[PDB]
């Protein structure tokens, strides 16, 4: 389970 | 991919006036001018080129500056506070990677302090409830830009130095909007490389007619004349570079015929 | 804050936790999302500011609703109307019972209308997934976390990169392309689709080449023909194995020839050929939905 993309 | 194009555009046209500034704002406002304000935009433009920031940073922020005072009393040592606050925004709004803010503070060559910009932040995100995702001149004659035929690239960047000379100049480009002033540059610089006008694609489009341009055609037309002579001249020297084909050394028509 | 009252822990993201909370005064139940600040860093997180004006201008009945925005000195609350669970969690309690055909064709329709209304007004999500869609005792779902999403302009510019969680990525983004743009939202539209369908996620890579292996196998490489431009893309490497498209009755099996064909066309590798939330909305296969009420 990848989490979202972050910045 | 033009599938959504035309509800893009309208909820635009449309948004767009929620998003206007009110015109004469500068008379309410006791200590800064027009004056002041263009050696504000002037400059932003230089931040813009010293950090790469899109041109669609820049207008986010006139934009966004605008509407402030539009409702703001603010003090001349204090204006270039909100202008500086105004750009982090933006670039946090439409940048991959906007410079942080220690960039910001060393810009100003300190005259503000780090927490002095966080605070306008703070102030700026109220004044316009967070409203950020304003529609730009920008936004529309990237839009027009499709009904060339067929692309020039000349054109298109004689067209993004129209529309960012307004940026400049309060009185009298707060009388336009957005999608208006895009017009009046697209038409202008169409003219001026190619001698096409306002094609009857886009007066489909907008409904707006070379007729309806006219008065804004007719101050854009004098603003490209009396380019050269004009105090602030960040964008000229701007657009000289070979990014842009040179289109400021072009020399503009004498005449629109119109 | 004095009116809001924190109830039990939701989930919790990147700059804060979430609360299931009641207010007080008039009852209302919502969601809170507390980003911090600290300051003295950048302020106002540029991912807050997306989200917060973003949904500004997104009010839609398939769209979780931003009730307000309480922006002290210390955090920042986003308050949200409060839906039951999210598409993962329901997922899960159908584990066997599996959602019903009329159900799932009610949950897509909606789904298609909220993601059309974002892109008529210019906004990619960019991380569409079953956690990150709410639905409501009453037989709705809608949209939700933009954390991630940014305004779009036409035509599009490079945006970022690192975007869209992983099982949920188009293949545009994981062959690195300039540019991409709604039809992102529309492959994972794509895939959450197939999952409803089978529970299970169609794509579930643990890595860009897996998830690129992952898809392949089961569309077929693409190649000139189907995709024109594929074999000139950066991390496109001549060597992949090349296999072949697999029937979609043994990759959706319960699926009609209808929901075969808008599946299928929501996963066109092409990102210019793929089909859109408003085509969509159109496709035959939803002549006769209905609004089922979920079992809970
Ligand atoms: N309004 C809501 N009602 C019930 N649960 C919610 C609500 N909003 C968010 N949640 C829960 O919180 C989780 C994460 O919130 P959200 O996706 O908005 O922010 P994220 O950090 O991007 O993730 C969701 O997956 C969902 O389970
Ligand atoms: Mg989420």
């Amino acid at each position: 389970h990848h989490a979202s993309p972050r910045k | 991919v033009p599938d959504y194009h035309e509800d893009i555009h309208t909820y635009l046209r449309e948004m767009e006036v929620k998003c206007k500034p009110k015109v004469g704002y500068m008379k309410k406002q006791p200590d800064i001018t027009n004056s002041m304000r263009a050696i504000l935009v002037d400059w932003l433009v230089e931040v813009g080129e010293e950090y790469k920031l899109q041109n669609e940073t820049l207008h986010l922020a006139v934009n966004y500056i605008d509407r402030f005072l539009s409702s703001m009393s603010v003090l001349r040592g204090k204006l270039q506070l909100v202008g500086t606050a105004a750009m982090l925004l933006a670039s946090k709004f439409e940048e991959i990677y906007p410079p942080e803010v220690a960039e910001f503070v060393y810009i100003t060559d300190d005259t503000y302090t780090k927490k002095q910009v966080l605070r306008m932040e703070h102030l700026v995100l109220k004044v316009l409830t967070f409203d950020l995702a304003a529609p730009t001149v920008n936004q529309f004659l990237t839009q027009y830009f499709l009904h060339q035929q067929p692309a020039n690239c000349k054109v298109e960047s004689l067209a993004m130095f129209l529309g960012e000379l307004s940026l400049i100049d309060a009185d009298p480009y707060l009388k336009y909007l957005p999608s208006v002033i895009a017009g009046a540059a697209f038409h202008l610089a169409l003219y001026t490389v190619t001698g096409q006008s306002w094609p009857e694609s886009l007066i489909r489009k907008t409904g707006y007619t070379l007729e309806s341009l006219k008065p804004c055609l007719m101050d854009l037309h004098q603003t490209y004349l009396k380019a050269p002579q004009h105090a602030q001249q960040s964008i000229r020297e701007k657009y000289k570079n070979s990014k842009y084909h040179g289109v400021s050394l072009l020399n503009p028509p004498e005449t629109l015929n119109l | 804050m004095e009116n809001f009252q924190k109830v039990e822990k939701i989930g919790e993201g990147t700059y804060g936790v979430v609360y299931k909370a009641r207010n007080k005064l008039t009852g209302e139940v919502v969601a809170l999302k507390k980003i911090r600040l600290d300051t003295e860093t950048e302020g106002v997180p540029s991912t807050a500011i997306r989200e917060i004006s973003l949904l500004k201008e997104l009010n839609h009945p398939n769209i979780v609703k931003l009730l307000d925005v309480i922006h002290t000195e210390n955090k920042l609350y986003l308050v949200f109307e409060f839906l039951h669970q999210d598409l993962k969690k329901f997922m899960d309690a159908s584990a066997l019972t599996g959602i019903p055909l009329p159900l799932i064709k009610s949950y897509l329709f909606q789904l298609l209308q909220g993601l059309a209304f974002c892109h008529s007004h210019r906004v990619l999500h960019r991380d569409l997934k079953p956690q990150n869609l709410l639905i409501n005792t009453e037989g709705a779902i809608k949209l939700a976390d933009f954390g991630l999403a940014r305004a779009f302009g036409v035509p599009v510019r490079t945006y970022t990169h690192e975007v869209v969680t992983l099982w949920y990525r188009a293949p545009e983004i994981l062959l690195g392309c300039k540019y991409y743009s709604t039809a992102v939202d529309i492959w994972s539209l794509g895939c959450i689709f197939a999952e409803m369908v089978t529970r299970r996620a169609l794509f579930p890579g643990d890595s860009e080449i897996d998830q690129l292996f992952r898809i392949f196998r089961t569309l077929g490489t693409p190649d000139e023909v189907v995709w024109p431009g594929v074999t000139s893309m950066p991390d496109y490497k001549p060597s992949f194995p090349k296999w072949a498209r697999q029937d979609f009755s043994k990759v959706v099996p319960p699926l009609d020839e209808d929901g075969r064909s808008l599946l299928s066309q929501m996963l066109h590798y092409d990102p210019n050929k793929r089909i859109s939330a408003k085509a969509a909305l159109a496709h035959p296969f939803f002549q006769d939905v209905t609004k089922p009420v979920p079992h809970l």
